[PDB]
C-alpha cells in the first residue's frame, strides 16, 4: 500500500516520521508511520493547507499531530513546486524538526526530519519521491 | 581538508577569503571598469578606482541584486585568481545572495558556479542570516541597513520568515545626497564627485544618534558646543552642527526628505506583528543590527528607547550591536561551510548535471 | 604589590632607551587614531641623538645595522666590526650593503664628534665610557670599551669643530690610528641615527577597508600609469613631475607598506615637527618583510587608545591576565616576550582589532605561537563554539 512509501522513506534514519495524506474531497491519512505524529492529522489541518486563507497561520500558527510548526516557504500552490516548508516549534529549548508537504497528483507527501537534519534533504527525498509518483500519475 | 572559498556580496563593496578564518582575505568594490570607446584595460578593484579617470565605471549589483551577470563573472575571476589566487575549480564555494533575489537569478548563481568554475559544492546563504550566525543566535530579527537597501528580517532557528518581510529602498548614498544638499544650505558648497565622496567621509567620521532630537536641535540652535570643523584636502574647513544627528534622524523620519515612510522602528515592529506570536518575546530579545550604516553612535539605545514607547510596558526591549558588525556577515559566512555538518550542505557538481538548477529552489533555503 | 611594580620596572628601561616627550606625541596620535601603534627598543645613546634632533636616521637602503655599542650605537659604522651584534658573516653581509649605499651614493663615509655633554651621558649616565686619558703620542685620549664581549681600545682627538670643541674618534687599522667613521648622509653629509622601527599597527573592523590595507610593491610607471594626473593627493602630482622622489619616498617606503601606513608616515613625520625629508618611520615599518628576526622585537613598546585599557574585566579567556601588562607611565605600554606580546594582540583582537602577523616571528623561535588561522583567533570565534553548541542541541 501507500505504506511501503512510507517504509521506503523511512529507511536511511534522517526522517523521524512520514505519511502519505489524501487532500481531495475529504481529506484522510492513507497511510503514515505508526506510533508517531502525523498519523493523527486530522482532515480540517489538511483543508487549511489548501485552503483559500492563505495568511492567518503565519501569525496563529498551527499544531500537526500536536507538534506546532511554523510555515517558512509556500510554493505549494505552484505548478511545477508543489511544496511547503515547515519547521516545527517546541518550549524551553527542546528541539525542533524540518517538515516538508509536497503535492502530487493525489496526495500529499509528509516529512519530519530528526534533530538536526537540514530541511534541504527532506526536500529533495519528498521532491523526488512526489516527482516519481506524478511521473506515475499520482 | 579544504578551505571553501567565502564570497561576499553587496551593494557596494565585496568581501572575500578563506573559510574558517576571522575577517576576510581580500575586499574590493565591486565595479567593473569597461574602456571609454583598448586592450589594456583593468577590468577590477583598486586598479579601476586608480584608472577611473579615463575608464568607464559599472556596477554590477542594485539594490542587493545581480543586474550584469556578463561582468559578475569578471568580479569572479579577479576574486579567484588574482586576490585569493586559488582554483576555484579545486574548492567547494559558499556564496551569498540578497533578500528576495529572484528564481532566474539563483539559477544563473548556480549555472555560473558549476559550468564556469566546476566548483566542486556551493552553499547560498542569505547575509542576514550570517550575521545572527555571526553571534552566539540562531533566531531573532536582524535590521540589515547597506548601501543599496534596508531590510528588517525576523528569522526562526536559522530561517528567514520571507512571508514577513518589509524592505525600504532608503540607504547611505540617498543620504549621501541629502547632506551635500543640506551641507550647501549652511553656507557651504558641496556639489562634484569629489565632494560627494568628502561628504561621506564626514559623515562617516561625525554623525551620532541624539536621544531626544528636538531637544538636541534646541541645543545645536542655542550654542555650538557640539559642533564640529573638517579640513578639506585644499585645507578649507566646514562647520557641522545639527546636521551631525539630523542625517541619521531621517532613518526613522524619512519626511525629512519628503519621504511617507515609516521608520525603522516602526517597521521593525510592524515586521514582528506579521510574525508568530509564540515567538516574538525571543524576536524581540534579538534585535541585531548589520551593515556600514547601523555604526552610528547611539543608535542601539535609541531604538530600545522608541521600541519601549511604542511596545507594550511589559515588553522586553534588546538592543544588539556587534562592534564591526560592519562585516560580521562575513565571520558567519566562514563559520558556516566551516562545519563537518556542512558535508550534506554542499551541493555537488553531480547533483546539477542530473537535476538541473531547479534543485536551487528545493534545497537551498 | 611588587608584582605589577616589576611589570612597571622593566618598561622604565625602554624610558631610559626611548624619549617620554614623543611617547606624549604618538600616545596623542593613538587617541586621536584608533589604532595601536608598536615600535622595537631604541637605547640611551639614541636618546642622546633624538634629543640633539640633529640629524637624519637610517632607513630601507642604509641596510647596515643599527651599532651595538656606545658612541658607535648612536650611529653605524663605516665598519660593522665595531657594530657586533649577531655573527661576522652577517655583518659581512651588512658591509656588503654599506659597499652597495658607497657606490650608489644614498650613504657617505662621515667622520664622528662628540661633545663633552655627550660623554657626561656616556660615562655617568650610561655607564659606557671608561674614563679618558691623556697619551702624547696619540696626541689623543685613549679610552676602551666592551664593544662586544671583548674590550676595544679608542684614540679620542679634542678638536676644533664648527668651533665647538668636538672629540673626534680614532681607531686603530693594521697598528695605524684613522679616525672613525659612521654612515653619513648623502644630502647634508651628516651622520645617520638609527631610526624608529616599528612593530604592528592594529586597526578596528571598523575601518577594515582595501584601498588601505593592501600592500603593493610597484615604482614608477605603474604608479603614474595606475593614477589620472589629477586622481590626485596633493605630493603625488609630484610623483607624475619626478621619477628621484618616487623612488626615494616610495621605493624605500615600498617595503611591503600598506597605504594605510603610507599615508600615516606623512601624519607622524609631519606631527613629530621634523622637516626636510627627516622623519623616524621611513623604514616603512611592517614587520611583514621576511627578515623580521625576532629577537631584535624585545623588549618592545606600544602605543594604545586611552578607551583601551578600561575596557572589561581581566582573565578575557585562555589568554589570561591578572596583574594588566607590562603598563608604562605617559601612557605608553612595554612587552618583554613574544608570549607577552602575543597575549596583548589576543585582548586587542578581543577589542575587534586586526592583528598583523609573520611567520619568522614564529620561525624564530620554534613553538606554534602566530598561526592566525589557528591560534591567534578572537574569543567571538570562541561564540561561534557556543553557538555550534546551540546547533548541537539542534544536533
Ligand atoms: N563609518 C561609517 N558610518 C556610517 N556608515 C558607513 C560607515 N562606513 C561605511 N558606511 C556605509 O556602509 C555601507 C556599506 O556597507 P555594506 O558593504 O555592508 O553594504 P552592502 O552590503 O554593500 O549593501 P547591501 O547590503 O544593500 O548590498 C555604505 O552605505 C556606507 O556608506
Ligand atoms: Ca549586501
Amino acid at each position: 500500500g501507500w505504506n511501503a512509501y512510507i517504509d521506503n522513506l523511512m529507511a536511511d534514519g534522517t526522517c523521524q516520521d512520514a505519511a502519505i495524506v489524501g487532500y481531495k474531497d475529504s481529506p484522510s491519512v492513507w497511510a503514515a508511520v505508526p506510533g508517531k505524529t502525523f498519523v493523527n492529522i486530522t482532515p480540517a489541518e489538511v483543508g487549511v493547507l489548501v485552503g483559500k486563507d492563505r495568511s492567518s497561520f503565519y501569525v496563529n500558527g498551527l499544531t500537526l499531530g500536536g507538534q506546532k510548526c511554523s510555515v517558512i516557504r509556500d510554493s505549494l500552490l505552484q505548478d511545477g513546486e508543489f511544496s511547503m516548508d515547515l519547521r516545527t516549534k517546541s518550549t524551553g529549548g527542546a528541539p525542533t524538526f524540518n517538515v516538508t508537504v509536497t503535492k502530487t497528483d493525489k496526495t500529499l507527501v509528509l516529512l519530519m526530519g530528526k534533530e538536526g537534519v537540514h530541511g534541504g534533504l527532506i526536500n529533495k527525498k519528498c521532491y523526488e519521491m512526489a516527482s516519481h509518483l506524478r511521473r506515475s500519475q499520482y | 581538508d579544504i578551505a571553501a572559498l567565502v564570497v561576499d556580496n553587496g551593494s557596494g563593496m565585496c568581501k572575500a577569503g578563506f573559510a574558517g578564518d576571522d575577517a576576510p582575505r581580500a575586499v574590493f568594490p565591486s565595479i567593473v571598469g569597461r574602456p571609454r570607446h583598448g586592450q589594456k584595460d583593468s577590468y577590477v578593484g583598486d586598479e579601476a578606482q586608480s584608472k577611473r579617470g579615463i575608464l568607464t565605471l559599472k556596477y554590477p549589483i542594485e539594490h542587493g541584486i545581480v543586474t550584469n551577470w556578463d561582468d559578475m563573472e569578471k568580479i569572479w575571476h579577479h576574486t579567484f585568481y588574482n586576490e585569493l589566487r586559488v582554483a576555484p575549480e579545486e574548492h567547494p564555494v559558499l556564496l551569498t545572495e540578497a533578500p528576495l533575489n529572484p528564481k532566474a537569478n539563483r539559477e544563473k548563481m548556480t549555472q555560473i558556479m558549476f559550468e564556469t568554475f566546476n566548483t566542486p559544492a556551493m552553499y547560498v546563504a542569505i547575509q542576514a542570516v550570517l550575521s545572527l550566525y555571526a553571534s552566539g543566535r540562531t533566531t531573532g530579527i536582524v535590521m540589515d541597513s547597506g548601501d543599496g537597501v534596508t531590510h528588517t528580517v525576523p528569522i526562526y532557528e536559522g530561517y528567514a520568515l520571507p512571508h514577513a518581510i518589509l524592505r525600504l529602498d532608503l540607504a547611505g548614498r540617498d543620504l549621501t545626497d541629502y547632506l551635500m544638499k543640506i551641507l550647501t544650505e549652511r553656507g557651504y558648497s558641496f556639489t562634484t564627485t569629489a565632494e560627494r565622496e568628502i561628504v561621506r567621509d564626514i559623515k562617516e567620521k561625525l554623525c551620532y544618534v541624539a536621544l531626544d532630537f528636538e531637544q538636541e536641535m534646541a541645543t545645536a540652535a542655542s550654542s555650538s558646543s557640539l559642533e564640529k570643523s573638517y579640513e578639506l584636502p585644499d585645507g578649507q574647513v566646514i562647520t557641522i552642527g545639527n546636521e551631525r544627528f539630523r542625517c541619521p534622524e531621517a532613518l526613522f523620519q524619512p519626511s525629512f526628505l519628503g519621504m511617507e515612510s515609516a521608520g525603522i522602528h516602526e517597521t521593525t515592529f510592524n515586521s514582528i506583528m506579521k510574525c508568530d506570536v509564540d515567538i516574538r518575546k525571543d524576536l524581540y530579545a534579538n534585535t541585531v543590527l548589520s551593515g556600514g550604516t547601523t555604526m552610528y553612535p547611539g543608535i542601539a539605545d535609541r531604538m530600545q528607547k522608541e521600541i519601549t514607547a511604542l511596545a507594550p510596558s511589559t515588553m522586553k526591549i534588546k538592543i544588539i550591536a556587534p562592534p564591526e558588525r560592519k562585516y560580521s556577515v562575513w565571520i558567519g559566512g566562514s563559520i558556516l561551510a566551516s562545519l563537518s555538518t556542512f558535508q550534506q550542505m554542499w551541493i555537488s557538481k553531480q547533483e546539477y548535471d542530473e537535476s538541473g538548477p531547479s534543485i536551487v529552489h528545493r534545497k537551498c533555503f | 604589590r611588587d608584582l605589577v611594580l616589576e611589570p612597571i620596572v622593566q618598561p622604565e628601561t625602554i624610558e631610559l632607551g626611548m624619549p617620554d616627550s614623543d611617547q606624549k606625541i604618538l600616545a596623542e596620535v593613538a587617541e586621536r587614531e584608533n589604532v595601536i601603534i608598536g615600535v622595537r627598543p631604541v637605547d640611551e645613546k639614541s636618546k642622546s641623538l633624538i634629543d640633539s634632533k640633529l640629524y637624519s636616521s637610517k632607513g630601507l637602503f642604509v641596510k647596515a645595522k643599527s651599532s651595538d655599542w656606545g658612541p658607535m650605537s648612536g650611529f653605524i659604522p663605516v665598519d660593522q666590526a665595531f657594530a657586533k651584534a649577531s655573527a661576522r658573516r652577517d655583518l659581512d653581509k651588512f658591509n656588503g650593503y654599506a659597499e652597495q649605499s658607497i657606490e650608489s651614493g644614498n650613504a657617505v663615509s662621515a667622520d664622528l664628534y662628540l661633545n663633552q655633554v655627550r660623554i657626561d651621558e656616556l660615562v655617568s649616565k650610561y655607564q659606557s665610557l671608561t674614563a679618558l686619558e691623556f697619551d702624547a703620542e696619540s696626541g689623543m685620549y685613549k679610552t676602551t670599551a666592551t664593544n662586544g664581549d671583548q674590550t676595544v681600545t679608542f684614540f679620542l682627538n679634542k678638536v676644533t669643530v664648527d668651533s665647538k670643541d668636538l672629540w673626534q674618534v680614532h681607531y686603530i687599522k693594521d697598528g695605524k690610528l684613522a679616525p672613525f667613521k659612521v654612515i653619513g648622509d648623502p644630502v647634508s653629509k651628516q651622520p645617520m641615527t638609527a631610526d624608529y622601527d616599528l612593530l604592528t599597527v592594529m586597526y578596528s573592523y571598523s575601518d577594515l577597508g582595501p584601498q588601505d590595507k593592501l600592500k603593493q610593491p610597484l615604482t614608477w610607471e605603474q604608479w603614474k600609469e595606475s593614477v589620472t594626473y589629477e586622481e590626485l593627493t596633493p605630493k603625488y602630482k609630484e610623483l607624475y613631475n619626478s621619477e628621484v622622489l618616487y623612488n626615494k619616498k616610495d621605493g624605500a617606503s615600498l617595503g611591503v607598506v600598506s597605504d594605510r601606513l603610507k599615508a600615516l608616515k606623512d601624519v607622524i613625520n609631519t606631527s613629530l615637527g621634523r622637516t626636510d625629508g627627516l622623519e623616524m618611520v621611513h623604514h616603512g615599518a611592517d614587520d611583514a618583510n621576511p627578515y623580521a628576526v625576532m629577537a631584535d622585537n624585545f623588549p618592545a613598546t606600544f602605543f594604545v587608545p586611552k578607551s583601551f585599557f578600561m575596557e572589561d574585566g581581566l582573565g578575557e579567556g585562555k589568554g589570561s591576565i591578572q596583574t594588566y601588562f607590562n603598563v608604562n607611565e605617559q601612557g605608553a605600554v612595554v612587552i618583554r616576550d613574544p608570549q607577552e606580546f602575543s597575549n596583548f594582540q589576543q585582548v586587542a583582537i578581543n577589542v575587534s582589532y586586526r592583528a598583523s602577523l609573520n611567520d619568522k616571528w614564529n620561525v624564530g623561535l620554534d613553538d606554534p605561537l602566530f598561526t592566525p588561522k589557528s591560534k591567534l583567533s578572537h574569543d567571538f570565534l570562541n561564540a561561534k563554539e557556543e553557538v555550534i553548541k546551540k546547533l548541537s542541541g539542534e544536533v
